């Protein structure tokens, strides 16, 4: 839902004759984790990381 | 791992777009982390989202 | 003898009392309510449009000030009989509406030279000295050229944000929905709520002539200079055509025999003056009848002078195509709901003087006046610490929460937590280290160790009270 | 020597409230509830249409009323929720005429008309539309069989524009629709009544069913509703013989508690009213004669309910049963209450209790003089409150609403969001004052004289008790 959200929302507020203060660019710093995860089971989790 | 969202709607747009259909936000993918920035000079007063 | 001044005084005092309650009967119908109450739920709680969920008061965008205008606001305005509107086929839409505008221009802030190649302009935050007054836009009609208030017969607001003026860019609609929905649909193309718009108001009144009481509506949207809408609105049910029925002449026999009232009160006190005691003002019952007297005397002279002033009737009626001014009327009925609702209270209040017909009210009387000391001393200390905390939460949470947005915010939001009705789910989002601690410090030292010592004080007044006359009456 | 008349007088007791417990349960049966919750259900929040999303409790306009007599009560009246109709419904109108105002001079060429509030001294009486029958004919109150109401405005009588609707969906639309055609509810109609009652004999249980819509003189609709269930069958098991055998007896128990009065106020000629036991019988024996007369005045006229499940076609007037079977309810409530509370006068006899009801007696004087003290300030600020907040709150509308609203603040139960916005200042103001002078000062003076009075009754009944 990232990318529709970015799509409809985001791009229009940063960029566009309204907003206009804006005082630099955004970023995309994401983190890995290098340890990738088969899905947990769905539903009530134990709410520990 | 950071990018730039580009300058421009176009220009965002591609960026986007190729970084999404190349796999970027497919593997474990811990954390995305957006955060700009924002100026409002009528009053004087900054805000870091 | 003793029993004819207690007795007089008291027999003067009732049929003040009843004038007073009668006067209060007649204000406030029960025909008032579900008027104001229609007219909310049509204007206020009906979506802009059948796809939106946005009603008034969810406003958040500026483009949706646009679809309530033509929307929701012509479908309540305009109704078609089954020409002249009725609201709900009884609610007479008497005039043409009002919508002004509040804008200031570019240029009035400053932007610093180090950035000042991304900023283009910039607008200030509203204020009279910073407000546009020339023309824009295509200089055509009365919407785009700048009038000043004495010329709309207007006056201040002191809306949320600020305290706008009287002075805008104002145009009247018309009185039929297929000409209204034109005016509006050329307002929006040539672009005429630009950025540097700071408000807009929308005025209209209606009749009911089936219950002779007039309604005026106000609405306001405020752009702030941060960004953002925020609505407000104001119903208020008028009456200027008073004198029609019987009971208008009772009532105003009633407000005669108040006046005569307030002159015999004025006489009998000032005789207590200069003929007996003076600086007799340790008494708290000679301090009162002053206040008393000073609010009814500003009652009368309130409610003179807004019936005195009613040429805008008049005026409106010998030329009924033009707007009808009545936003002037609407303040003083306010000005005096309150000070009559102020000054009912205080006469309430005044009935202590005469209780005291045996021992055990005596016995109550005396324990609240022995102890009033004492708690006024005690109260200093508890509320010096009432207001460290409020200033505490101010400038901590006093951004993010809302609830502490300003000081009057959190001395409420504090009586509400001892009243032990809002709880701290936000609070601690808004702050990890100092959400929690504020909270519970708050509720331990202010719920049972400053807030016990009143009960102790309490308690041990009247025991001694009791105590002290029991051990009067054991020498007879 | 007295302890065996204690013990008389606390087993006949014992006896009768053993007695009234078991008759008072007897009466309170499950069924009652959830048909009262499913015929709501049914007639209620079922949306008018499938079209729209207005049922009949979010009634606005006088075409959603339209649309709804012809949509969700000819659903649910003849259903395809297995009750079946008696009789026929009847659909009712109460209208003002065209002036009522001395409209004023200065725009009296703008406006026409006037329909003003409701009242009886203000009722439209000649004919109206295309004159035909009863839809278009005054009927006089007594010749209607009807009676005052007491709605949510105002009081309404039971006169009006009648017509009585048809067994079958079929031709009760038809009627529907030609009281639509014609302009039935003009701008004068001021309330409107629908009724008609219902058996479903898989549970026995018949059904009342009242459905007002008001139109106020300032548009809207005010929409108001009252299901009231009735068994009037009485012989199903043995299990009725036995309550019938429990109300004999309760019969007897009070003639016994009247016969017993009498002989202790023929004892003493006067002054027997000032001990709260001697006065309390009093008002158990009143209140249970008048509940006796209740419950046979409304078992008497049974006769007329029955014979209606043959088909026929007239309207069943049943609207004073479903009165006096709520009035009942009220009283014997009433009576279970303070029954239960004459209990006090025979554990009266234990040491501790003795004491805490000692330190009641002695105290009673002190907080009702305080409760009058506490009254004015209350009764002061309600008024206030009244009339700053009156017209836009909905939680000070009316006066009591206001007493309501305020004992509810005491228990911490305020919303405090909408009478900020309401005033600005005098709203905070009230708020905050009411908050310090009830909850830190008055709320006080409660709790020190009852521990006062406790304390001090404590110490003088221990002294007293050590001379021996
Ligand atoms: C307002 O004035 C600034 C210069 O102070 C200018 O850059 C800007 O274009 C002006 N705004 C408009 C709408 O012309
Ligand atoms: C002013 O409004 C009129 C309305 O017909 C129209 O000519 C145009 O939109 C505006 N400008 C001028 C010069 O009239
Ligand atoms: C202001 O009031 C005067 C009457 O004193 C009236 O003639 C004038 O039209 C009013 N102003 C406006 C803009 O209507
Ligand atoms: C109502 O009465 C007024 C005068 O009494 C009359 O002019 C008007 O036509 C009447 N309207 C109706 C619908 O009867
Ligand atoms: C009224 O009654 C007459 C005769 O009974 C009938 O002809 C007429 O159709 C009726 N009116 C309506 C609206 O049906
Ligand atoms: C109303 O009047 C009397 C009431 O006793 C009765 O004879 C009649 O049947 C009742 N019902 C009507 C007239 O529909």
């Amino acid at each position: 839902e990232l990318w529709p959200w970015m799509a409809h929302v985001l791009l229009p507020y940063v960029h566009g004759n309204q907003s206009s203060p804006e005082l630099g660019p955004p970023r995309l710093r994401q983190v890995r984790l290098q340890e990738a995860l088969y899905p947990d089971p769905p539903g009530p989790r134990v709410h520990t990381c | 791992y950071v990018q730039e969202l580009g300058l421009s709607l176009e220009e965002s747009r591609d960026r986007l777009r190729f970084l999404q259909l190349h796999n970027w936000l497919d593997n474990r993918s811990r954390a995305v982390f957006l955060e700009l920035t924002r100026y409002s000079p009528a009053v004087g007063l900054h805000a870091a989202v | 003898k003793y029993l004819k001044s207690v007795l007089r005084e008291l027999v003067t005092y009732l049929l003040f009392l009843i004038v007073l309650c009668i006067l209060t009967y007649g204000m406030m119908s029960s025909n008032v309510y579900y008027y104001t109450r229609m007219m909310s739920q049509l204007f206020l709680d009906t979506p802009v449009s059948k796809t939106e969920k946005t009603n008034f008061k969810t406003l958040s965008s500026m483009e949706d000030f646009w679809k309530f205008t033509e929307g929701s606001l012509l479908d309540g305005l305009y109704w078609k009989m089954q020409n002249r509107s009725f609201i709900f086929y009884e609610n007479l839409l008497l005039g043409v509406p009002r919508i002004r505008q509040l804008r200031v221009r570019n240029g009035s802030c400053s932007i610093p030279q180090d950035l000042r190649d991304e900023i283009k302009e910039c607008y200030d935050v509203y204020s009279v000295s910073s407000e546009d007054r020339a023309p824009f836009g295509p200089r055509n009609g009365t919407a785009w050229i700048y009038t000043s208030e004495k010329d709309l017969n207007g006056s201040s607001h002191w809306g949320i944000i600020a305290t706008y003026s009287g002075a805008g860019y104002y145009l009247d609609l018309s009185r039929t929905r297929e000409e209204t929905a034109a005016q509006v649909a050329s307002l929006k193309k040539n672009v005429w709520l630009d950025r540097g718009t700071r408000a807009t108001f929308i005025d209209f009144s209606v009749y009911n002539a089936n219950i002779n009481l007039f309604c005026v509506v106000r609405l306001l949207v405020e752009f702030p200079a941060t960004g953002g809408v925020i609505p407000s609105w104001q119903f208020q049910p008028l009456k200027l055509i008073r004198y029609v029925t019987t009971f208008d002449f009772f009532l105003a026999a009633c407000e005669i025999i108040f006046c005569f009232f307030i002159f015999y009160y004025v006489v009998e006190e000032i005789l207590e003056i200069r003929i007996h005691k003076l600086h007799y003002f340790r008494s708290f019952w000679n301090c009162l009848d002053v206040v008393i007297v000073v609010l009814s005397v500003v009652a009368i002279g309130i409610n003179i002078y807004r019936t005195s002033n009613v040429e805008v009737l008049l005026q409106f009626l010998e030329d009924q195509n033009t707007f009808p001014n009545f936003e002037h009327l609407a303040y003083w009925q306010i000005q005096f709901n309150n000070i009559a609702a102020v000054t009912v209270f205080f006469v309430w209040i005044k009935l202590f003087k005469f209780i005291n017909f045996n021992r055990t009210m005596s016995q109550l009387s005396t324990t609240m006046s022995r102890c009033a000391k004492d708690l006024f001393g005690f109260a200093i200390m508890f509320f010096i610490i009432f207001l460290a905390y409020a200033q505490l939460a101010y400038l901590v949470f006093g951004t993010q929460v809302d609830d502490f947005s300003t000081f009057q915010e959190c001395i409420f939001t504090q009586f509400r937590i001892i009243l032990g009705d809002i709880n701290f789910a936000e609070i601690e989002e808004a702050n990890r280290v100092l959400g929690p601690i504020y909270f519970t410090t708050f509720v331990f030292f202010m719920f049972f160790i400053l807030l016990n010592m009143f009960l102790a004080i309490i308690n041990d007044t009247y025991s001694e009270v009791k105590s002290d006359l029991a051990q009067q009456k054991a020498e007879m």
